[PDB]
RNA sequence: AAAUUUUCAGCAAUGGAUGUCUUGGCUCGCGCAACGAUGAAGGACGCAGCGAACUGCGAAACGCAAUGUGAAUUGCAGAAUUCAGUGAAUCAUCAGAUUUCUGAACGCAAAUGGCACCUUGGGGUAUUCUCCUUGGUACGUCUGUUUCAGUGUCUUU
RNA sequence: GGAAGGUGUCCGGUGCGCUCCUGACUGCCCUUGAAAAGAGGAGGGAAAGUUGUUAUUUACACCCCUGGCCGUACCA
RNA sequence: GUGGUAGUAGCAAAUAUUCAAAUGAGAACUUUGAAGACUGAAGUGGAGAAGGGUUCCAUGUGAACAGCAAUUGGACAUGGGUUAGCCGGUCCUAAGCGACAGCUUAACUGCGUAUACAGUACCUCGUUUCGCGAAAGGGAAUCGGGUUAAUAUUCCCGAGCCAGGACGUGGAUACUGUACGGUAACGUAAGUGAACUCCUCGACGCAGGCAGGUGCUCCGGGAAGCGUUGUC
RNA sequence: AAAGCUAAGUACUGGCGCGAGACCGAUAGCAAACAAGUACCGUGAGGGAAAGAUGAAAAGUUCUUUGGAAAGAGAGUUAAA
RNA sequence: AGACCUGAAAUCAGGCGAGGUUACCCGCUGAACUUAAGCAUAUUAUUAAGCGGAGGAGAAGAAAAUAACUAUGAUUCC
């Protein structure tokens, strides 16, 4: 939850190895930050939902 | 509701607080605990936090 | 599987590798408890990061050991190590100076120096 | 007569004096920037008046972490910069 | 004579007295001297494989290292290796580490993760740009240092 | 069919009407009806520029890059 | 802790329910249809603030609670849900309020506008002290359609705008010194302007009628579908 | 006199760690023998409870039967329900 | 131009202070209920509350002292 918007970007990027187009980022009422990214239209996500095992 | 986030975590804790007591707790050794003690209903009683 | 002795054998380059690769396995385990598992998987999480806490407390040890043996003997050492104690205990003067007498209470103590005496029966 | 003394009256106030202070509860006075248990000031606000008052908040009430640590470590007198031998 | 009301006993109900317990209180005596700008007491929010609280702990989060003891923990799960051992434990001990956001609380603030500047190391037409990143910048006061101001008292180039 | 494909979406009035807004007026006061951030204009003429890698244009036109932090459910 | 009072007082404001079928152990009370009523746009409607804090949404249910009942529920349990450069806070100052210099008091407090607060090196300027204080005052910029069990000017599709900073190609203007036109009011694709100074906007009362405009309401023709039809 | 230092014996409902008792025995003893300065009340300063005991061992009543279910009835565990 | 004197600045170098605890201890400040069978001086009391400061103890302390004796001899406590 203290995390940035710009950080999300690049953290993603360093773990996924994929370049996002637009976070979105929301604190739900327990004291978590969940983020919405939206990938670029290069990449699929289907792809890698599967890489991690989110699926 | 237009509150600041000091506010919206105390808020949240008192969600999380509210729930009731595992089942295998009772059946463990040596605990009179039957119930929760600090349950609360949100018209009944209320937090001011 | 991780013991903390083995690790004061390996690298300051190595123990940076091992640390990253256990949060690789704790990143993954969590994935699973999302997603879907049985309770045999999730016991593992345990392991993992007290093999995580280990490697940061030996990397933290060696980081202070070569401090300590550069520092070892001279004035001005860091903040960082500097003998805590008490707030009173720190202040106070040397045994030193609560003990150093004048030039003049020298003379008064040394010339009637404490003498074993004795009456008789 | 509708603004009342008691149930009209009651239903106006929806005001808040009091909001959670930092240090101290609920006594933090908003307009006056100031709390009624904590009390803005350096010095924490304590009364020999009420005695129930200082036993519910001094040393022990709470976590004591350095503290809890003491008389341990004052009993090997405050040893420093060494460890336990292997016979 | 039923029924009803009242009385006495038996059985059942309701209720928690009496009795017996007691890891709690109370009182007396005897020792010891150890909080804090190296961030205290107190507060807030988190952390368990499956926890709300109470205890414990702080992103190393019911703990890590070391030492001792030497085989458990336990409600269930799992781990079985950890089993003539460089080692089980909600164990003891504790001399080494971690120690979020706060608070005397210290860059300005504050029902705000608000609003600045300097600084380390790196990331993207630029010395002025934006970004991530490391650590700073409150008040009083002592000794020393450096840079000053005063037709203060003096010489004088 | 057991979701695929079509046509049409046109042309005019009316008002002391109701609503909110603008505009210029008229009156009222022993009542004359906030401030600051910020944006711009003008007076001034400091600077630069010698027919080409120059220099003014970063809102001349087009083109390019980035936009953090917190609130956001629901009753009222 | 327990009686008599006592299965008593009582559950009577806000016009009102009825019939069928489905669900279920069980229906005066749940849902769906058909009828019949009420609210009657200064609504019991659609949205915000204060205050509340997960009551929101779905699936499930043994109690208790919802002064009858209950298959229902703001109850109980297990899950899920709040996406912004443009909507607000953030920025500015109002009434006021904290602190600086100091001044009081044993301190606690109380007062607080007093002060030495651009062109490595060289000059020349220099009167205001820092901050808090508005989710209705001031203020950079956003609109259409679609979408989910629960979010939307925040998601998606499309069309834009603003703040900060900028490469490039192609145009203007000047090169003894910053464009021209019109009599003028002023104008056009562009059309340099430091220090310092002045000005404008920001920036403002109430009542009255009058004119014009948005939206609403209204009348008529055209094209679709719908309703009525023993009678017109 | 108008300057100054100084251990001991002495004090000690707090902290820390021991040892006792012609004391109290759950309406007592601290407010608190239990998740007690807790639940809860108050805008706030503050206020402030109730709540100990199955059995040696959960062996905590499977199984047949009635019922929508809760329970009942048989049977069963135990020295005893 | 150079000696001083006085006063500033600095995120300069290295240090020290602040706040917490209540049983005992040190200093200020300072009531009334109550008693007097009324009440005002007196009493409660040089107490409670308030505001400062400590320590394992604190304060006190080696006579500008008692005495008037055949004289004693810091301080504290019984």
């Amino acid at each position: 939850p203290r995390s940035n918007k710009r950080q999300i970007k690049q953290a993603v990027k360093e773990l996924y190895d994929v370049d996002t187009q637009r976070v979105n980022t929301l604190i739900r009422p327990d004291g978590l930050k969940k983020a919405y990214v939206r990938l670029t239209s290069d990449y699929d996500a289907l792809d890698v939902a599967n890489k991690i095992g989110i699926i | 509701s237009i509150k600041g986030l000091s506010l919206k975590k105390h808020l949240g804790r008192k969600q999380k607080q509210n729930r009731p007591i595992p089942p295998w707790i009772r059946m463990r050794t040596g605990s009179k605990i039957r119930y929760n003690a600090k349950r609360r209903h949100w018209r009944r009683t209320k937090l001011g936090m | 599987k991780i013991r903390a002795y083995e690790l004061r054998g390996k690298s300051q380059k190595e123990l940076v590798k091992q640390l990253e690769d256990l949060k690789k396995e704790l990143a993954q385990l969590r994935v699973a408890k999302v997603t879907g598992s049985a309770a045999s998987k999730l016991s593992k999480v345990t392991e993992v990061r007290k093999g995580i806490a280990r490697v940061l407390t030996v990397y933290t040890q060696k980081q202070r050991e070569e401090a300590r043996a550069a520092f070892k003997g001279k004035k001005f050492i860091p903040n960082d190590l500097r003998a805590k104690k008490t707030r009173a205990i720190r202040r106070r003067l040397t045994a030193s100076q609560t003990r150093k007498m004048t030039v003049r209470k020298m003379k008064r103590t040394q010339n009637v120096p404490k003498r074993k005496f004795a009456l008789i029966a | 007569g509708k603004a009342g003394k008691g149930t009209g009256s009651f239903g106006k106030r929806h005001g808040k004096t009091h909001f959670l202070c930092i240090r101290c509860r609920r006594a933090y006075h908003t307009q006056k920037k100031t709390c009624g248990a904590c009390g803005p000031n350096a010095k924490k606000r304590t009364y020999n008046w009420s005695e129930k008052a200082k036993r519910r908040h001094t040393t022990g009430t709470g976590r004591c972490r350095h503290l809890k640590d003491m008389p341990r470590r004052a009993k090997n007198n405050f040893r420093e910069g060494t460890k336990a031998t292997p016979v």
